RNA sequence: UCGGAGUACAAAAAACCCUCCGAGUGAUUUUAAUCUAGACAAACCAGUCAAAAUAAUCACUUAUUGAUCCAAAAU
């Protein structure tokens, strides 16, 4: 992380966050389960579906994730067309 | 002896199955499996 | 007064005037199936999971705008839902938006009325579900044969 | 009105002499000083940590760092670039013509639904609209000519059962900008420039009576938009007869910005005066 | 049967059906760990888009 | 690095330059599919079961295996 930029002042971001996350609004970080495109044959049926999948990262990972993330993509999104548009908001949730 | 990776090929589109063949060949590769398109039961052929 | 190359008017010569697009062609669409200031169309919002349930009835024999084949033979197939009154009663639950309630049921209905309008209908059976009902037709069948005149 | 008022009757004056500001609203800062935060002053004892080194925020000790084991992925991939529409529903609309923010007396676009602070849109962010959804769609009562970059079926619907016009127009980034913040605009003393036409892959959607598309055949108009009736089950009113009619017929050329100007003039709000060019090839450029 | 409750006791015909209870969802988490993404729509009220102030 | 037994006598866990056995794959035919409740396990990563919904066995069987990135391939 940079805390501090050289030209600007500002925070900077990483983008290696970038290229394998999502940020959804509520706070919830998506990712790929690793090793999805590796040694297919060699697994079985049941294992290449727990793979293909898309999962949750857990509250440690999230803001640790954050933490190398500005606002900018922390923001708010409308995407036309957007699959994850149905996704971003908490229903129910009762703490 | 070895492990041979083979690419099986269905008849009806692009559908593919991927998986492997025995070196001393005791069965050759020709199979029946499932083709998503258009849901159904075929002769997979062993190619590359 | 502005227009450029690309205007309406400059794309499209043939209509023209600002009232061009407000025609209402009712010679276009003669039919008008489902006829709704005679349909007694009520509505049950529930809020709490939202859902709006939407309610079309309407009387099966006093119901002009479809013939009489198409009007008995929708008291055949449909004669559960069918009311002690004559009314035909159909229900949309779904979106919590009402509107597509509405367009539900007058699409069940369009449905109904397709079908039942179509003589080509052979109301093909699964026999799946009913196989149970086959096999206890017959064997309840078997003991019916007994052949005594009774009463 | 409040009595509290009456106890300053009481007391001595208010002067800067005496200030307390509110409690809970300074925290007070501590200093690693004294027997409690001096003495390794909550840095713990050697180790890294304790002479200020402990390595970046990614890293796991040199296990491979966890955001850095997942594989890459298409996600947030050309992110930039995928268009954005900011919504607005119904419900907020029937609020803003409620309060008579936005007046359904003349004709609505964009810049109007700014103005009322009743939408904000963020041209630089990829921003190329305000779509619209069905959120009010029993709730709407009002009779409104809207028009907007993007629409859902349920939406048209609930406009034309009041008897309103709806119309799908397109702005670009930069006509976009020019539309939502304009007395901005004009004080920059540019031209005002011709509407871009929409992208390649937009065109299909702009083309279509279907969406009642700005770029579309009218001819198709009356025919898609009745239509629109019988699937969802109401009389369609008259537009043509009613009193309201020459402000809801009212269009834009697909090159204008604005309700009443045209592309290439300039406004000087100083004067409070309109420039036209009389310059041929200028008029050839900006009305092409 | 129909014809009775109309001809018969001056009756509405009661229709019946079969309930199985609503299947079980343990309490919400409010960070779902190593879950599929659907597990979102497990707890979803209804299946509506709603833009609360927008 | 991985797995079986003891050490660890009865849910789990549990070290040692501790004691003893193994694995870095064969053999076939029946090619072992999509999709999803609920779970085990677990610092993380990985690992396991699995109803309803639509159309793999035998060798003590448990081990037979490597994440990103990067390359080559086509759908
Ligand atoms: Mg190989
Ligand atoms: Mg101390
Ligand atoms: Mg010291
Ligand atoms: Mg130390
Ligand atoms: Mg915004
Ligand atoms: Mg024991
Ligand atoms: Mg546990
Ligand atoms: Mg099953």
């Amino acid at each position: 992380v940079t805390y501090f930029s050289s030209r600007k002042g500002k925070r900077k971001t990483v983008k290696a966050v970038i290229y394998r996350f999502l940020r959804l609004h509520s706070g919830l970080w998506l990712r790929r389960k690793a090793g999805y495109k590796k040694k297919l044959w060699k697994k079985t049926a049941a294992r290449k579906r727990r793979l293909r999948e898309f999962v949750f990262c857990n509250k440690t990972q999230s803001k640790l994730l954050d933490k190398m993330t500005t606002s900018f993509w922390k923001r708010r999104n409308w995407y036309a067309d957007d699959p994850y548009q149905k996704y971003q908001d908490r229903t129910n949730l009762k703490v | 002896s070895k492990t041979i990776l083979v690419k099986m090929m269905s008849q009806a589109g692009t559908g593919f199955s991927f998986n492997t063949k025995r070196s001393r060949l005791r069965e050759k590769l020709t199979l029946l499996h499932y083709d998503p398109v258009v849901k159904k039961k075929v002769l997979f052929v062993e190619q590359k | 007064e502005f227009q450029s190359i690309y205007s309406l008017d400059k794309l499209y010569p043939e209509s023209r005037g600002s009232d061009t697009a407000w025609r209402l062609p009712d010679d276009a669409k003669q039919a008008n199936d489902i006829p709704v200031d005679r349909l007694t169309i009520s509505y049950c919002r529930s809020s709490g999971k939202v859902n709006s349930k939407a309610e079309v009835r309407f009387h099966l024999a006093s119901a002009d705008w479809i013939a009489e084949p198409v009007r008995l033979k929708l008291a055949v197939k449909h004669k559960n839902r069918i009311n002690r009154s004559g009314e035909l009663i159909l229900t949309s639950e779904c979106s919590r938006y009402q509107f597509r309630n509405l367009a539900d049921c007058l699409q069940k209905l369009r449905d109904m009325i397709a079908e039942a309008s179509q003589p080509x209908x052979x109301x093909x059976x699964x026999x799946x579900x009913l196989r149970r009902s086959r096999i206890e037709n017959m064997n309840r069948e078997r003991l019916r044969k007994k052949r005594i005149s009774s009463a | 009105g409040p009595r509290a008022l009456d106890l300053l009757r009481a007391l001595p004056r208010v002067s800067l002499a005496n200030l307390k500001p509110n409690p809970g609203s300074r925290k007070p800062e501590r200093r690693p000083r004294g027997r409690r935060r001096g003495r390794k002053c909550g840095r713990g004892h050697k180790g890294e940590r304790q002479r200020g080194t402990r390595p970046r925020l990614g890293f796991e000790g040199g296990q491979t760092p966890f955001y850095l084991r997942i594989p890459k992925y298409g996600f947030n991939e050309g992110h930039s670039f995928r268009h954005q529409y900011q919504p607005l529903s119904l419900n907020r609309l029937q609020y803003l013509i409620d309060l008579g923010r936005v007046d359904p007396t003349q004709p609505i676009d964009l810049t109007q639904l700014v103005n009322g602070r009743g939408v904000t849109i963020q041209p630089s962010k990829r921003d190329y609209g305000v779509q619209l959804v069905e959120e009010g769609a029993d709730t709407f009562k009002a009779k409104v000519n809207i028009e907007v970059q993007m629409a859902s079926e349920l939406a048209i619907a609930a406009i034309e059962k009041n008897g309103g016009v709806v119309t799908t127009a397109f702005y670009d980034p930069r006509s976009l900008e020019i539309l939502c913040k304009p007395v901005p605009f004009f004080l920059r003393g540019q031209p005002i420039p011709k509407r871009m036409l929409p992208p390649e892959a937009l065109v299909p959607y702009y083309t279509d009576a279907k969406n009642r598309g700005y770029l579309a055949d009218p001819a198709r108009f009356p025919e898609a938009r009745l239509e629109l009736a019988r699937k969802y089950g109401y009389v369609l009113p008259d537009i043509t007869k009613d009193e309201l009619f020459k402000m809801l017929s009212t269009r834009k050329d697909p090159r204008q910005i604005f309700f009443g100007l045209a592309p290439g003039w300039v406004v000087n709000m100083a004067d409070k005066k309109i420039l036209k060019p009389t310059d041929e090839n200028l008029l050839k450029y900006y009305s092409s | 049967v129909t014809r009775v409750f109309h001809q018969l006791l001056d009756m509405r015909e009661p229709v019946f059906e079969f309930v199985r209870p609503p299947p079980y969802h343990p309490k919400q988490k409010r960070f779902p760990h190593r879950q599929p993404l659907r597990y979102l729509d497990r707890y979803r009220d209804s299946h509506e888009p709603t833009y609360g102030i927008y």
